[PDB]
RNA sequence: GCGGGGUGGAGCAGCCUGGUAGCUCGUCGGGCUCAUAACCCGAAGGUCGUCGGUUCAAAUCCGGCCCCCGCAACCA
RNA sequence: UCCCCCGUGCCCAUAGCGGCGUGGAACCACCCGUUCCCAUUCCGAACACGGAAGUGAAACGCGCCAGCGCCGAUGGUACUGGGCGGGCGACCGCCUGGGAGAGUAGGUCGGUGCGGGGGA
RNA sequence: CGCCUCCUAAAAGGUAACGGAGGCGCCCAAAGGUCCCCUCAGGCGGGACGGAAAUCCGCCGGAGAGCGCAAGGGUAGAAGG
RNA sequence: CUGACUGGGGCCUGUAGAGCACUGAUAGGGCUAGGGGGCCCACCAGCCUACCAAACCCUGUCAAACUCCGAAGGGUCCCAG
């Protein structure tokens, strides 16, 4: 490479909020992230976060079977 | 030999026989008298191709099957005269030279 | 009635000046042209307006080298 | 459809012929470096020299300088002195520059 | 009627009418044809007259093929002017037609239906014509 | 961005900042700071990276927020519009939905007056 | 040269599994990475504040490599563009710096992305290459909220030695690209 | 040659004689032309300077 | 035949010097009035007669066709 | 004197597009590195250097196939130099010498010079 | 009304008409010398804001681009960048 | 003895004729963007088109300022009458 135009690469410490640490190289020796590959919802198989909804509607009402027949 | 009378013909149409033969690679010992064609299904303006050509034994097609072979098209009509004489035609536009091209 | 045309330019008398097998002196003009219809070959200079002229005394020869264009040469006598 | 290698090749070679000299054309492969002096008026090669024919050693750059002193050595024996350098697609530098300088010390004129 | 939709040049020199046709000399589309026996500039006004006549015989039916096209611009100086002051103005368009061309071909019609419209068409033309039907010679070109 | 997917306003108290998120209101703010034992009074700039990730982890995991929240509500109207409900036609003609007079006002749904 | 995780992972896990699924008869027949090119079609800096050293300083930190300029090929009226005007940046990553960038890209960037639901399956060249877009450069780890004046994403082109999309798809998924469908 | 594209001379900066005449666009090139040219008097090259025609 | 011209609804600018469409009236919505006018406050509407060309870009520069104003058309 | 490869020419698509197959001992290439010479409007991609673990995957070289491209008769015609007739013309004929273009048959998946390196 | 380009012009050069069409009366301090490197228009596919069209990647593409300005000739084995 | 003319030989050319590969024109057919039309929709897509019609392919044609071709002739130089 040309000298004096290039940011310098060093061993880097990317930290996640799950406590995943990643061994890599970067222009900054230490970085923290909010999220990573090791914990993300879409990422971890199909960990369907806050909603394992299945909708639930619309057959789902069912309140109740008390209307007469 | 376009066997059949097209439905396009029975409504007033005309069977535009584009190819009255077709080019073909074949052995001398294998000369067909013709090749039959079913045009009875054709409407205005429906058409058959070299692809739709059903071939006798031992004879291979020598053109692109994309080639059109027969068509049924609208007839002439005196009723179109009214529009055709009253259809306006403009004076011709010169393709330019110079600071015009 | 009037013409918006009327004009044309002076003819420039272009073309080959010396044909193959003709004996020329160094300096003689061989071909006058617009662009390289013919290209300078051995012993043949080309001037700023494409004019091919002989660099040595001798005899003209043409050569048609296909996609390489046509060439004019002078062979030393 | 030509390539930068091919075009650059014609580009310098065409300018060399026009000056009418004998051409010291140089081929440089990954391992070896060859050089032949050609009379383009006959389509004919008059003298050659190559590392591969001289069975030479290691350092490509010194190898070049040596195949250079070689080419001249055989050359002056045939009366050849004036000649012109065909750097082909190769930038005048490194291995090729070295062969050239070898040819010069040898006395070949350019 | 027929005329080019646009052209590189507005006015065309007159040229010549020597020789038989360069092509257009064989039946190519329809069943019967009208062929020119002598050279001429056939005008768009005639081509349309001839065309209209043919559709007028057929009434309902048939297909008409026009194999000539008026692309040559026709010039005339304005009435009563003297020679000079430039080329005349374009006043019409003509089809340059030499001996042996097919100008019109018909299809989808009885033979008497075709002989007759081609005949009536023929009267509308400034030249002599011959009616021809498709032969294997036409087939073979 | 910090939490959640957005970077809440630093220099405000931690409870107010949270409401700068689509999906978390004043209630849900004090509610997240209860179940994490975080002081509702402290400025966001003064959170521990510990306090951050705890507060982070609760909120993101309990409630649908920013993107997906918009997405369902979208699909909710999407379906209502598409079943042909009365509330659907009102969304599809862009008019109000909740039994308001339209003869006057109604502007917020209608937009600036298209005078005649 | 550098030992890094993805570069290592390619030879160790990606290489063999690929030779499995498609059964190549030559080592060079099997899919490789050639280059990842990063681009910022910018052009917001056409006139205005054609000082984009802020984004060249950005991209230089993201990739550890100084970007080059792109300039207008032709003048455009509707875009307000003088021919030759400076309208974008482009850095070409090969070899070690290519891996390191993809490494941080796959492990960090795409996660930090707004409502990430997987890379687009269909952004495949047809000749086995892949391209994707970014709305924000904040998506990376080396660019904090502080050091930015405005939102500026980028174009990302990754070239393979593959011939079909299918070998390309596999090479990239095996490396660690998250596809939705 | 025009109102904006003016004619001019080059003066040998050493012997002060004008040996060459040329032109320029004084809008595109407002400074005085400076060029080295062979001066026939000094019999060598000299920086020559644009002077009023 | 020579010169000038066509731009919201009416009548004129902008064209020469290419990038940006302006003025008065009129129309529409509001106000004063019992009401109307006047007057006051806001607001719409020209894709520049056409088709072609030059240009990065044309109401603007160049060509074609169309319509309008003015002048000429004399010795015969 | 024959075969293969590396150079460098000539002929200027009968040499080209595509498809299939083949070659790594040798030569060539990719290849292994980026210390050094040198280099990137960024990038050892290019150019360049020092190399020799692998591979003929890309490239190249060598073969095969007539789908495309390219070349293409014989015959006949158009036209025509010169010599004669005919028509009011537009135009049309004969004699002698020259003779296309299209199309048809058909050919083509190159030939050859010089110098190197290897093999018989 | 002088000059340049094309056609008329009958395959050397030349060739008229108030015949058919267009341009010039400038320009460039680099748009000049030379050394070194580089190859276009366009089509399909792929790409945040991004459009028919900005910039980016790939494949096809002998020149249909470019060469200040009219036209012709020339031209990437460069006269183009 | 070098001349008009003539024989042989080389080189030069873009006409007659022809051709459609370029620039344009061009009738019908195929295929098919774009619109127009008729169904169904405003939830945004769809389907039919005896409608006008781009680009491409086919058939068939035109051109002083079109040429992938291309004569007979003509010009010039050498040797000879
Ligand atoms: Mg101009
Ligand atoms: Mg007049
Ligand atoms: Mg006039
Ligand atoms: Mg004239
Ligand atoms: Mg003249
Ligand atoms: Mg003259
Ligand atoms: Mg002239
Ligand atoms: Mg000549
Ligand atoms: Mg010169
Ligand atoms: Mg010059
Ligand atoms: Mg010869
Ligand atoms: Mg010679
Ligand atoms: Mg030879
Ligand atoms: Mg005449
Ligand atoms: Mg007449
Ligand atoms: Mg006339
Ligand atoms: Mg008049
Ligand atoms: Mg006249
Ligand atoms: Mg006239
Ligand atoms: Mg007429
Ligand atoms: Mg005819
Ligand atoms: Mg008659
Ligand atoms: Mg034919
Ligand atoms: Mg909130
Ligand atoms: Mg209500
Ligand atoms: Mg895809
Ligand atoms: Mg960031
Ligand atoms: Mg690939
Ligand atoms: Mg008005
Ligand atoms: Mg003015
Ligand atoms: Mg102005
Ligand atoms: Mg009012
Ligand atoms: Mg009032
Ligand atoms: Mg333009
Ligand atoms: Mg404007
Ligand atoms: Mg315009
Ligand atoms: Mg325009
Ligand atoms: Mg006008
Ligand atoms: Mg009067
Ligand atoms: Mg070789
Ligand atoms: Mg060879
Ligand atoms: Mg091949
Ligand atoms: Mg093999
Ligand atoms: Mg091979
Ligand atoms: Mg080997
Ligand atoms: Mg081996
Ligand atoms: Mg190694
Ligand atoms: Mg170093
Ligand atoms: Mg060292
Ligand atoms: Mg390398
Ligand atoms: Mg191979
Ligand atoms: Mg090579
Ligand atoms: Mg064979
Ligand atoms: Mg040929
Ligand atoms: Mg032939
Ligand atoms: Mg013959
Ligand atoms: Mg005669
Ligand atoms: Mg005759
Ligand atoms: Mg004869
Ligand atoms: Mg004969
Ligand atoms: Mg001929
Ligand atoms: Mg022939
Ligand atoms: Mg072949
Ligand atoms: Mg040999
Ligand atoms: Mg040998
Ligand atoms: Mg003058
Ligand atoms: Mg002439
Ligand atoms: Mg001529
Ligand atoms: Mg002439
Ligand atoms: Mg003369
Ligand atoms: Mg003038
Ligand atoms: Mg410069
Ligand atoms: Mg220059
Ligand atoms: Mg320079
Ligand atoms: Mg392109
Ligand atoms: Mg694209
Ligand atoms: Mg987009
Ligand atoms: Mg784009
Ligand atoms: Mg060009
Ligand atoms: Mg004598
Ligand atoms: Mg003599
Ligand atoms: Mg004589
Ligand atoms: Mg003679
Ligand atoms: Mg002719
Ligand atoms: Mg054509
Ligand atoms: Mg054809
Ligand atoms: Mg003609
Ligand atoms: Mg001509
Ligand atoms: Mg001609
Ligand atoms: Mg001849
Ligand atoms: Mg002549
Ligand atoms: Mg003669
Ligand atoms: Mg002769
Ligand atoms: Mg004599
Ligand atoms: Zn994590
Ligand atoms: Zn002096």
């Amino acid at each position: 490479m040309k000298e004096g135009i290039h940011p310098k690469l060093v061993p880097a410490r990317i930290i996640c909020g799950c406590g995943n640490v990643i061994e890599t190289y970067s222009t900054k020796p230490e970085i923290y992230v909010e999220v990573c590959s090791k914990c993300h919802p879409f990422y971890t198989g199909q960990q369907r976060f806050v909603d394992t909804e299945g909708r639930v509607e619309r057959f789902q009402r069912r309140y109740g079977d008390s209307y007469r027949k | 030999r376009f066997v059949g009378t097209p439905a396009g013909v029975r409504a007033g149409g005309v069977l535009q026989e584009i190819h009255r033969d077709i080019l073909v690679k074949v052995s001398p010992r294998n000369i067909p008298e013709f090749i039959e064609v079913d045009v009875s299904g054709l409407e205005i303006g429906d058409s058959l191709h070299a692809s739709d050509l059903k071939l006798p034994p031992g004879v291979e097609l020598a053109v692109s099957p994309e080639e059109t072979i027969a068509a049924v098209v609208p007839p002439e009509d005196v009723e179109k005269l009214a529009e055709e004489a009253a259809a306006e035609v403009a004076e011709p536009e010169v393709i330019k030279k110079g600071k015009e091209e | 009635g009037s013409t918006r045309n009327g004009r044309d330019s002076q003819a420039k008398r272009l073309g080959v000046k010396r044909y193959e097998g003709q004996v020329v002196r160094a300096g003689n003009i061989l071909v006058r042209q617009r662009g390289t219809r013919f290209k300078p070959g051995k012993n043949v200079g080309m001037g700023r307006d494409f004019t091919l002229f002989a660099l040595v005394d001798g005899v003209v020869e043409f050569q048609d080298r296909g996609r390489l264009g046509r060439y004019v040469h002078v062979r030393p006598l | 459809r030509l390539t930068a290698y091919e075009r650059r090749k014609f580009r310098v070679r065409n300018r060399i012929k026009r000056t009418g000299r004998l051409r010291l054309s140089v081929f440089r492969s990954l391992k070896h470096i060859y050089a032949q002096i050609i009379d383009d008026e006959k389509g004919v090669t008059l003298v050659s020299a190559s590392s591969l024919a001289l069975k030479l050693k290691g350092n490509k750059t010194e190898v070049a300088r040596q195949v250079g002193r070689a080419l001249a050595e055989k050359a002056l024996a045939l009366g050849i002195k004036q000649v012109a350098f065909d750097r082909g697609p190769y930038k005048y530098h490194g291995r090729v520059k070295a062969l050239a300088e070898g040819a010069r010390e040898g006395g070949l004129e350019f | 009627m027929l005329m080019p939709r646009r052209m590189k040049y507005r006015k065309q020199q007159r040229g010549r009418l020597k020789g038989a046709t360069k092509g257009g000399d064989y039946v190519a589309f329809g069943d019967y044809g009208l062929v020119a026996l002598e050279p001429a500039w056939i005008t768009a006004q005639q081509i349309e007259a001839a065309r209209v006549a043919m559709v007028r015989h057929f009434r309902r039916g048939g297909k008409i093929f026009i194999r000539i096209f008026p692309d040559k611009p026709y010039t005339k100086k304005p009435l009563e002017v003297r020679m000079g002051k430039g080329k005349g103005n374009v006043e019409g368009y003509v089809a340059v037609v030499k001996p042996g061309r097919v100008m019109f071909e018909v299809a989808g019609v009885t033979e008497e239906q075709a002989m007759e419209a081609l005949r009536i068409a023929g009267h509308k033309l400034p030249i002599k014509t011959k009616i021809v039907r498709r032969d294997a010679y036409d087939e073979a070109q | 961005a910090r939490i959640a997917g957005v970077e809440i306003p630093r220099n405000k108290r931690v409870d107010v900042a949270l409401t700068y998120i689509y999906g978390i209101g004043k209630a849900r703010a004090k509610e997240a700071l209860e179940k994490t034992g975080i002081n509702p009074a402290t400025r966001v700039k003064d959170l521990t990276e510990a306090e951050v990730v705890r507060l982070r982890e609760y909120v993101e995991n309990t409630w649908k927020l920013e993107g997906e929240l918009r997405a369902e509500v979208a699909a909710n109207i999407k379906r209502l519009m598409d079943i042909g409900c009365y509330r659907g036609l009102r969304h599809r003609r862009g008019l109000p939905v909740r039994g308001q007079r339209t003869r006057t006002n109604a502007r917020t749904r209608k937009g600036p007056r298209k005078t005649v | 040269p550098l030992d890094v995780a993805l570069k290592r992972k390619y030879y160790e896990e990606v290489r063999p599994e690929l030779i499995r699924r498609f059964g190549y008869q030559n080592v060079w027949e099997v899919p490789r990475l050639e280059k990842v090119v990063i681009n910022q079609g910018l052009g917001e800096a056409k006139e205005d504040a054609r000082i984009l050293e802020k984004a060249a300083q950005e991209l230089a930190l993201i990739t550890g490599q100084k970007p080059a300029v792109t300039r207008a090929k032709k003048s455009i009226s509707n875009f307000k563009l003088r021919k030759g005007m400076p309208i974008g940046l482009r850095v070409t990553l090969r070899r070690d710096r290519m891996w390191i960038f993809l490494e941080k890209l796959l492990n960090v960037a795409l996660p930090r992305i707004r409502d990430f639901r997987g890379l687009n399956p269909n952004s495949f060249d047809g000749r086995g290459n892949y391209n994707l877009g970014l709305r924000e450069q904040l998506i990376f780890p080396e660019i904090t909220y502080d050091m930015v004046d405005a939102l500026r994403g980028m174009d990302i082109a990754v070239v393979t030695t593959a011939e079909t999309d299918e070998e390309a798809r596999a090479l990239l998924e095996l490396l660690g690209f998250p596809f939705r469908k | 040659a025009s109102e904006v594209r003016i004619k001019l001379l080059l003066e040998c900066t050493e012997c002060k004689r004008r040996n060459y005449a040329t032109e320029k666009n004084k809008r595109n090139t407002p400074n005085k032309l400076e060029l080295r040219k062979y001066c026939p008097w000094c019999r060598k090259h000299t920086v020559h300077r644009e002077v009023k025609i």
